[PDB]
RNA sequence: CCUCCGCAUAAGCCUGCGUCAGAUCACUGAACUGACAAUUAACAGCCCAAUAUCUACAAUCAACCAACAAGUCAUUAUUACCCUCACUGUCAACCCAACACAGGCAUGCUCAUAAGGAAAGGUUAAAAAAAGUAAAAGGAACUCGGCAAAUCUUACCCC
RNA sequence: GCUACCUAAGAACAGCUAAAAGAGCACACCCGUCUAUGUAGCAAAAUAGUGGGAAGAUUUAUAGGUAGAGGCGACAAACCUA
RNA sequence: GCUAAACCUAGCCCCAAACCCACUCCACCUUACUACCACAACCUUAGCCAAACCAUUUACCCAAAUAAAGUAUAGGCGAUA
């Protein structure tokens, strides 16, 4: 007889008990007899890099001097990218409207292994 | 009159949008929008393929579309097949002409007081109680737990004689392995595929009992008929099959010579439980079988007389009643009817006690009965001994 | 003896005045509405 | 409210814990055509008999590793039977289950309507060895009691709950593997063979290489003070009226290819706190390292069969009753 | 990482990683004694007991033996001015025995 | 190892911690990609520290010695997470010149009211799904006089919100 | 001195007599407030590739016998199939009756306990009231009626 | 989620006599004959004692169904959240 | 002398003007707030009440305020419309 509390896995019968669960990200699957099989794939694992020899450290000395906040654009991305080599290649005949590819775009996402839209990787 | 009513079967799909009859024009649908609405068309999808295999989510073939299919209808016997005339349909399939009684050899075994074994009433009577009362903590033990444990104690209990004959060292006793053995009879074909555990295996076969005077006498007399049951009736009709011969064992298999088959009624229910006549049938096709597989294995894939006859003898039992049997394969020529004819000797309804009381029978605070076993029989024992000695 | 009429059970509590049960007819789905309207914290059980 | 002692046990360095729960010293070491007939039960399961339905390899232990115990005890018992003439009337049983349930130490009840009063730890011991052979006369024992050692029994600091031990309430259960009526109630050997679960390949996955020990050691432990202490019980001994003489079992632990022997003597039964509080008297276990039986089977060989290993199996079952 | 879409696997699928992980841990002296190899940690609920292990010996370099979880469950017992429950958080409870003794 | 979960022992109980100042987001700009993601793991070890650390002082009773540093270190990290999303986002639009990172569509619920439906991940098409088929994304006609009321009810919140601020710029040009 | 209760599971409840500090029929305290702790899976939940195909004979110690209301439990053929132990429940004196209510409440083990409990705030010994124990002689004379207490009867009538 | 009835899949019934039964005595359980207490009570129907049944048309746990111009009913105008 | 008493401002009401909000990450129609597998919507309002009962009947928002006009007309030619 209470509303207003949050439904949580500890609340039911024992079947109820069972189904629901917090937020963790299942692994596997079950087979016959109630056997798990954990996937090692579906398992994230941590990419974790190599730290020796790293002179950044986790706060900021207060002697650095203040700049002028202004975030990250695709114009101005493009402009440090992508235009320095078409325009250096405008100047000689390389250039070309079609093929251009060779500056770094792509058709499509379809055989990539980081796709971009849908995002197929985690953060 | 059909079977199955109306309401049960799925639902005929309501009939097509008008909009798609009109041929000038195609329909406005809910395709595009990813769910439905009820005033856009219902679209017709495109069948769907996964383009990949996963193993979960799997689809067989159409029966026509495996490799293995066939036309001709080939006919199996397993360990879950119930014949309905029993011995009578079992003999007729094997071609067989059955003797009431076992072999005068095996019987001359158990003849001297020697071959027996000391104190064997006293075992025997300890074998049943251990099996039947003693066996787990819960008081009345159920059949699928006492009826394969009173059969390894009594094989433990004849494996003692090692002592006092050294050719038991040349045997063993293998659990789940499997035998398959094809024949044809009047153009019908037939496959025994035996499985189940407690097959005896040793490194010689067994001597033949009957001369080669009884297996002509075989051919003046003629198979008994059941009509108007087919011989066929209660098998495994089959069109995906493949023929093969198997002893169940790799080329060089030490221990390679079937012996005795084991075999166990350890249902609780009675419906579940074979009948006795039907068990009988049982082990003559499975000790033909495992007889005709190792004869197609040295003497090759033809339908001949054999010149020297195989000999596989078993034992089913349900853990109170037993039922013996010698076959002798003489012959593979078993397309016709007429001619030499493989020997079974047959002992049924030998049962080794009548009944057995867990808990005394107490009337008017007086026990009428004590407990135990009752209306033991040892004669039943040393046949199953007399079998055992055999070859040795 | 009266007053002991409420036996709980989760389940059958879920399955008489759940979210589910209310948006399986269109009677129920108003019943949603009006609670959303007035301004209710529980919706359903 | 009883704890449930696990033979075979995941439970990180459950030997040290199991050997205060029995009051147990362990102690490192011990007190022909066989080998053909060895093999031939190896090659029988592994290649010479043919599988219709294809074995997967969380199968193998119970459908390869099972039926090849089940074939070498029942094969060697009959072959060493002319050798031995108690194991030609010994009884065999297979899978056959084992319960003991005993008292040690006490607790004050933390929480509830019954906090702080006096509580004794019930530990029951339920276990299903793969074999195990029985005989009618006791074997003799391997040290007299009053055998003291220079070796100090295991203490745990904290709480048994600490090593995932849990407590469940259920029939209560003294069991040699047979009732009383049965007139076999002496225990010769017993043969174990580790779930897949605890299997070493697995171990070495995890961290816990150092491990490997532990699992067959607890086992044993276990197993065992489970066995010789429910014999002793049939003969009316118990933690009151404790024991006159030792009562002594052995058994060998597998995973299917390296093989464990153990011997276990049993001399008290005095666990309870108030029977504990003055007795010198302590139970022993001896037991070796594992060891490979054979290196490797290919197709119709094994390679580097050890022989020494199939001997140890020998010589235990050639122990007699004088 | 949690409180992110996880990418579906399928068969022969390319093996699923992290590289900035959403977790954080606190390292906490146990209420009850326990034995010396165990070491007690709050943990994210999304978290797993694999996660975990993994956590561990990807950062710290620790290695684990054995880890087991449990579910602590904050009162909802106490209110406040306007007679309302204030709920104390559930939060999980990770054990870890170390390895190498 | 394990004892990196606590810092320098020197400084345990000190009352006083002297700590750096907190990354700007310009600064993690300038580093570079690969950089970012070594520094977010030096980050990440420091919060965990400083984590336990703050429920140590919980349990013992105790001030923490310097709980702000806590503060400056999450905001490094929102700052590093915010960095690195705009650089994803950046090139997104460049490739493929979507806004969102996940696919999502405008969609009608049973209450009517228009949301933005996020999709989720299946391995068979929509229309093969049964718990999909279940949903109902559109609203049937006796929704709409809710749709009303609920319209109505809105204005009226609004209105009076209006009113009380002209009311009190009167009363606040009376007392000036 | 009492125990027809206890211990456990289920069902229900949701931190609801653990520790520490203030604080207030009874302690100036606790079943009050705040802060801190805790319940670790082996038990239990959470399952299963496909298309055909199989499945007449109860249970009751299942034996003899005996029925009627006719009964909880089985596959085979071929194809496909190699990775492992993840996730959730685990506390308490507790639930439904507005209440710390002589009421309600399923199963297993203990059938009297090894477990669990306390009828009397202090006194005095009035009346009337409630529940007992005993009672000379008599034995229904009481009363609508042997109601009640007793005692632990017999023969009928109406329906 | 009470109660009336049904559906699915379960569970319970000691001891003693009985030619063996919708049998008899009699626990647990289920019900409520008669008396007294209670009557803002322990209780919006209870308690103490005495009684009826207690292997059956029995009792009972879990899930599902039938809805008011109606359901359900071994008909009491009974029951369908005091 | 206790218990008390006393307060002005949160806000709100009716207008006018003007066509409104639908919203970081995650989750949410299965037992909602739970990562992850082969049915469908449109269908006359009735009644209280008035008629001193009641039975035909009895005002109810339809797109310019005023006036035409409570007029023509309808109605158990009556209530009334
Ligand atoms: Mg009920
Ligand atoms: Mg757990
Ligand atoms: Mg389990
Ligand atoms: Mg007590
Ligand atoms: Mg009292
Ligand atoms: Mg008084
Ligand atoms: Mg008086
Ligand atoms: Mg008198
Ligand atoms: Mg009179
Ligand atoms: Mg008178
Ligand atoms: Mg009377
Ligand atoms: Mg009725
Ligand atoms: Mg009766
Ligand atoms: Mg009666
Ligand atoms: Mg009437
Ligand atoms: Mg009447
Ligand atoms: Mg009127
Ligand atoms: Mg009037």
């Amino acid at each position: 007889a209470d509303r207003m509390s949050k439904w949580t896995s500890k609340r039911g019968p024992r079947s109820f008990r069972g189904r629901k669960g917090r937020g963790a990200k299942g692994i596997g699957f079950l087979t016959s007899g109630w056997r798990f099989v954990q996937i090692k794939e579906m398992v994230p694992e941590f990419v974790v890099p190599d730290l020796t020899g790293f002179k950044l450290k986790p706060y900021v000395s207060y002697l650095a001097p203040e700049s002028e906040e202004t975030p990250l654009t695709a114009a101005q991305l493009f402009s440090e990218a992508v235009a320095p080599a078409i325009e250096k290649d405008f100047k000689d005949g390389t250039f070309d409207p079609d093929n251009l590819e060779k500056y770094g775009f792509e058709p499509t996402q379809e055989g990539k292994l980081f796709q971009l839209y849908p995002r197929n990787f985690l953060r | 009159y059909e079977w199955g009513v109306r309401s049960t079967r799925k639902s005929e799909p309501p009939p097509l949008d008008r909009v798609y009859e009109i041929p000038g024009l195609e329909p406005i649908t809910f395709a595009g929008k990813m769910h439905f609405v009820p005033w856009l068309a219902r679209p017709i999808f495109p069948p769907w393929d996964r383009g990949y295999k996963d193993p979960r989510f799997y689809r067989s073939p159409p029966l026509h579309e495996h490799p293995l299919y066939k036309d001709q209808a080939c006919y199996i016997f397993h360990h879950r097949c119930r014949l309905l005339e029993g011995v009578k349909q079992a003999l007729w399939l094997t071609k067989t002409k059955l003797i009431e009684g076992l072999p005068e050899k095996v019987l001359s075994l158990v003849d001297d007081p020697r071959n027996h074994i000391e104190n064997q009433d006293e075992c025997v009577l300890n074998v049943i109680s251990h099996a039947r009362l003693w066996q787990t903590t819960e008081e009345i033990p159920k059949r699928e737990t006492y009826c394969p444990v009173i059969v390894d104690n009594l094989i433990q209990l004849c494996k003692s004689q090692i002592l006092k004959h050294p050719s038991l060292a040349r045997r063993i006793c293998v659990q789940n392995s499997t035998f398959s053995a094809t024949w044809n009879r009047e153009s019908l074909l037939l496959q025994v595929r035996g499985s189940g555990g407690a097959r005896l295996s040793t490194k010689d076969p067994l001597p033949t009992i009957a001369s080669r005077e009884e297996i002509e006498a075989t051919k003046n007399h003629v198979l008994e008929t059941f009509y108007p049951i087919s011989p066929i009736i209660d098998l495994h009709e089959c069109n995906i099959y493949d023929v093969k011969n198997d002893t169940g064992f790799q080329e060089g298999y030490p221990y390679p010579y079937p012996h005795t088959l084991y075999l166990l009624d350890k249902a609780n229910l009675r419906p579940h439980r074979l009948q006795p006549d039907q068990l009988r049938a049982k082990m003559i096709l499975f000790a033909f079988g495992s007889a005709l597989a190792q004869a197609r294995l040295l003497y090759g894939n033809d339908a001949k007389v054999l010149e020297q006859p195989v000999v596989v003898q078993s034992v089913g039992t349900d853990g109170r009643v037993f039922h013996f049997l010698v076959f002798q394969l003489n012959t593979t020529d078993l397309d016709c009817n007429e001619g030499v004819k493989n020997l079974a000797w047959v002992d049924s309804d030998q049962l080794l006690y009548q009944h057995f009381w867990c808990l005394p029978v107490i009337k008017k605070r007086v026990v009428v009965e004590p407990v135990g076993p009752v209306g033991f029989k040892p004669e039943t024992f040393r046949k199953f001994l007399a079998l055992y000695l055999h070859g040795a | 003896a009266r007053g002991n009429e409420y036996q709980p059970s989760n389940i059958k509590r879920k399955n008489k005045h759940g979210w589910v049960r209310r948006l399986s007819t269109p009677a129920g789905v108003q019943v949603i509405l009006r609670r959303m309207l007035k301004g209710r914290k529980s919706l359903s059980h | 409210m009883k704890y449930m002692v696990y033979p075979q046990t995941f439970a990180l360095n459950a030997d040290r814990w199991y050997q205060y729960f029995t009051k147990t010293v362990f102690l490192s070491g011990l007190p022909a055509a066989l080998r053909a007939v060895a093999c031939d039960c190896l090659l029988q399961e592994h290649f010479y008999l043919r599988r219709r339905r294809r074995v997967h390899r969380y199968e193998e232990s119970e459908v390869i590793s099972l039926p090849f115990l089940d074939q070498l005890v029942s094969t060697l018992v009959g072959l060493l039977s002319p050798h031995n003439p108690a194991l030609a009337a010994a009884a065999l049983d297979y899978r056959c289950p084992v319960h003991f349930y005993w008292v040690r130490g006490e607790e004050i009840i933390p929480r509830g309507h019954r906090r702080g009063r006096i509580d004794d730890l019930r530990y029951q011991i339920d276990d299903k060895p793969n074999n195990q052979i029985r005989i009618s006369k006791q074997l003799a024992e391997f040290v007299p009691l009053d055998y003291s050692v220079p070796i100090e029994i295991p203490t745990i600091k904290c709480k048994p709950d600490k090593l995932p031990l849990f407590k469940r309430q259920y029939e209560n259960h003294i069991f040699v593997g047979s009732k009383t009526a049965d007139p076999c109630c002496y225990g010769h050997t017993q043969f174990h063979l580790l779930p897949d679960k605890l299997r070493r390949e697995r171990l070495l996955r995890q961290n816990c290489a150092d491990q490997i020990e532990v699992v067959f050691r607890a086992n044993a432990i276990a197993s065992l003070f489970a066995w010789t202490g429910a014999q002793a019980m049939y003969q009316g001994f118990w933690s009151e009226a404790d024991v006159t003489r030792p009562f002594v079992s052995q058994a060998v632990i597998t995973d299917g290819k390296y093989f464990s022997f153990f011997c276990y003597q049993l001399n008290t039964l005095a666990l309870t706190t108030q029977a504990d509080q003055n007795n010198p008297r302590k139970n022993i276990c001896w037991g070796t390292q594992s060891k490979p039986l054979y290196e490797t089977i290919e197709d119709n060989d094994v390679k580097g069969f050890n022989d020494d290993v199939l001997l140890q199996i020998v010589h235990f079952l050639l122990n007699r009753p004088k | 990482a949690r409180n992110v879409v996880y990418p579906l696997y399928r068969l022969g699928g390319p093996q699923l990683r992290v590289f900035r992980t959403n977790f954080f841990i606190q390292l906490v002296r146990p209420g009850v004694a326990q034995p010396e190899d165990t070491v007690q940690f709050r943990i994210p609920m999304e978290m797993t007991r694999v996660d975990l292990r993994n956590y561990l010996e990807g950062i710290y370099n620790v290695p684990v033996a054995a880890v087991r979880t449990r579910v602590q469950h904050g009162s909802n017992k106490r209110r406040d001015h306007r007679n309302v429950r204030i709920k104390k958080p559930d939060y999980k409870v990770a054990y870890v025995q170390l390895a190498h003794g | 190892g394990l004892e990196e979960f606590f810092d320098d022992p020197k400084n345990w109980g000190q009352e006083k911690v002297k700590s750096g100042a907190a990354w700007t987001c310009q600064q993690l700009r300038n580093k570079s990609n690969e950089d970012l993601h070594k520094l977010w793991y030096v980050l990440l070890k420091e919060r965990n520290m400083l984590l336990t650390l703050e429920q140590e002082a919980k349990r013992q009773r105790l001030p923490m010695p310097s709980p702000e540093r806590l503060d400056k270190v999450v905001d490094s990290m929102d700052a590093l997470d915010k960095v690195v999303q705009e650089r994803e986002d950046a090139l997104r639009l460049l490739q493929t010149g979507q806004e969102r990172a996940r696919p999502g569509a405008w969609r009608r619920d049973i209450f009517g009211r228009i949301i933005w439906h996020k999709f989720k991940q299946w391995v068979i098409p929509w229309h093969l799904n049964k718990r999909y088929n279940r949903k109902r994304f559109f609203a049937l006609p006796y929704v709409d006089h809710f749709l009303r009321l609920e319209r109505e009810k809105r204005a009226r919140i609004k209105a009076r919100k209006e009113n009380l601020e002209r009311k009190k710029a009167k009363i606040l040009l009376k007392k000036f």
